[PDB]
């Protein structure tokens, strides 16, 4: 459970965010849409399935993992969304019509948000658009983000974390450096000072020929959790695939009920008919002809015509 | 790039992907650590 | 549609780093000086310029590719198989015949 | 003429984008930003010392004076 550089945040300039949006798709036929985060939803700290909370990376002076509880997570796009699942790096939710998504924490100490502009539509299946699909009416092969976070539509890889060289993991000694880091964590420190120079160290150590902090590195050997191949956190000087996660909320084939406008009023004249027709919404009307040629075309109506 | 077939594979589990995308990387330029990269629409999308 | 992973870059705080090409679709890689990012804590190099990364990236077939993925077929003349009910007399069957 | 950013250059040997100059951070190895920059008091994640030094929180009170003032390191208070 990282943490990524998102294009948006509480404030629209980019800025490091916990929950960074990392990929997101529509391929659904209802329009729900799943989005992949930095952070890890419905895990505990500890990585067994609390369904009702989640992990993220810290905040703060060191990279720990925090908890909240689902509730003050919001999917929003142009509006807000039925979330309708969740489960590790992923979030499923059905939003409308938006020129982008959203992810958003309103934790007040912790309120925070990503975005990732991202052109989301009111696509609909069949061969005549709705706003709602219908009550009564035919019945079509579809395609549906199953809301069983069990279910599995793939999987991602993923790599050991590298050094997150914390600003406040070093120090300077007015003309000196220093590596400070908690009392008893095993930190290692890299720094090259007149030449290459490393470390593993556990307490405050004055360092050799160094002055300036910039001159430093240091990061701890925290290897326990497992981090996405997303850009934001460089990879570990060992980038071999660590196991896997399955990709939750399967493209599952299904039917959807889609609308049946009231048949066309056919009229029948010398080799040539006239069709009535009558559709709120735009429809597709296709004809072709039996022949040798099929001299086929295809019209979206939309409302009353002939 | 930009059209059908950018993609292609023996089968879509299979290991034997070859692609051509035009996928090109500017070099890093924000503070942050970034690969800022650019590609042509995803041709079957295009072609979608 | 192509799904293009962008693997956290590879970086090197005292020198090149070479571009190892790889199978992986549409593999493309580059490398460049002067990068010396930083991470939400801060620097992650120990030098200036003799720091370089390697920006890595490929393609891979999208999760929902499962479903709708387009199969590109060629085609070769059809042998037409047709299903016949025959009848004849009070007798009758049916068949289906290439 | 002006280097690429046409904006001021750090006497490390690189120009850097005017906006970094008080972002709260120096990225050069020259004394270039907060040297000539405006600095509020230090913010939640920090500690002020009495002489108005900012340190990470986690180190104020670990037995090292670490700002000049030492104003980290009370025995009585820590
Ligand atoms: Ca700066
Ligand atoms: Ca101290």
């Amino acid at each position: 459970p990282y943490l990524g550089f998102c294009p948006y945040c509480r404030h629209s300039a980019p800025c490091f965010s916990p929950i960074k949006i990392e990929n997101v798709w529509d391929e659904s036929d209802d329009g729900s849409i799943r989005i992949q985060v930095s952070a890890q939803f419905g895990y505990n700290q500890a990585g067994t399935a609390d369904v009702t909370k989640f992990r993220y990376m810290s905040y703060d002076h060191d990279h720990d993992i925090k908890e909240d509880s689902m509730e003050k997570i919001a999917i929003s796009t142009s509006g807000p969304c039925r979330r309708l699942g969740h489960k590790g790096y992923f979030l499923l939710a059905q939003c409308p019509p938006g020129d982008s998504v959203t992810v958003s924490i309103t934790s007040g100490a912790s309120e925070n948000s990503c975005t990732v502009e991202k052109k989301i539509r009111r696509k609909f299946v069949g061969r005549e658009e709705y706003l709602f699909p219908p009550v009564q009416g035919k019945l079509v092969k579809c395609h549906v983000y199953d809301r069983l976070k069990e279910t599995s539509a793939g999987y991602i890889t993923m790599h050991r974390p590298g050094p997150h060289a914390y600003k406040s993991y070093l120090k300077e000694a007015s003309g000196e450096v220093y590596i400070k880091p908690p009392s008893g964590k095993n930190v290692t420190y890299e720094c090259k000072c007149g030449d290459y120079s490393t470390g593993i160290v556990s307490t405050q150590t004055k360092m050799n020929g160094c002055t300036k902090a910039r001159q430093c590195i240091a990061y701890k050997l925290d290897q326990t959790k497992w981090v996405f191949n997303s850009p934001d956190l460089i990879r570990h000087t060992d980038h071999s695939v660590q196991g896997k996660l399955h990709i939750p909320f399967r493209l599952t084939p299904t039917v959807c009920p889609v609308p049946l406008a009231h048949t066309p009023t056919v009229t029948k004249w010398f080799k040539g008919i006239t069709l009535h027709l009558t559709a709120t919404r735009p429809t597709l009307l296709t004809t072709r002809k039996l022949g040798l040629r099929a001299d086929a075309t295809a019209e979206w109506i939309t409302g009353t015509t002939s | 790039p930009g059209a059908f077939g950018d993609i292609q594979a023996s089968s879509l589990d299979a290991t034997d992907i070859v692609a051509r995308t035009d996928i090109r990387l500017l070099k890093p330029s924000v503070k942050n650590i970034h690969v800022p990269y650019t590609q042509a629409v995803s041709g079957y999308e295009m072609w979608k | 549609r192509f799904h293009t992973v962008i693997p956290s870059p590879q970086v090197k705080c005292c020198g090149s780093l070479e571009c190892k090409a790889s199978s992986k679709a549409d593999y493309t890689c580059r490398v460049f000086g002067g990068v010396y990012p930083f991470m939400w804590g801060g620097a992650q190099c120990f030098c200036d310029s003799e720091n370089t990364q390697l920006s890595e990236a490929y393609v891979e077939f999208a999760p929902d590719c499962t479903i709708d993925h387009a199969v590109a077929l060629k085609v070769h003349t059809a042998a037409l198989k047709v299903g016949l009910r025959i009848v004849y007399g009070n007798t009758t069957a049916h068949l289906d015949t290439f | 003429a002006k280097c690429e950013p046409s904006q001021f250059q750090c006497t490390n040997g690189r120009c850097i984008t005017l906006l970094w100059k008080c972002d709260g951070d120096e990225d050069c190895v020259d004394g270039s930003d907060e040297k000539n920059c405006v600095k509020k008091t230090c913010a939640e994640s920090d500690f002020v010392c009495n002489n108005g030094q900012c340190v990470p929180s986690r180190w104020k009170c670990d037995g090292d004076p670490d700002c000049e003032d030492g104003s980290d390191e009370s025995p009585e208070q820590c």
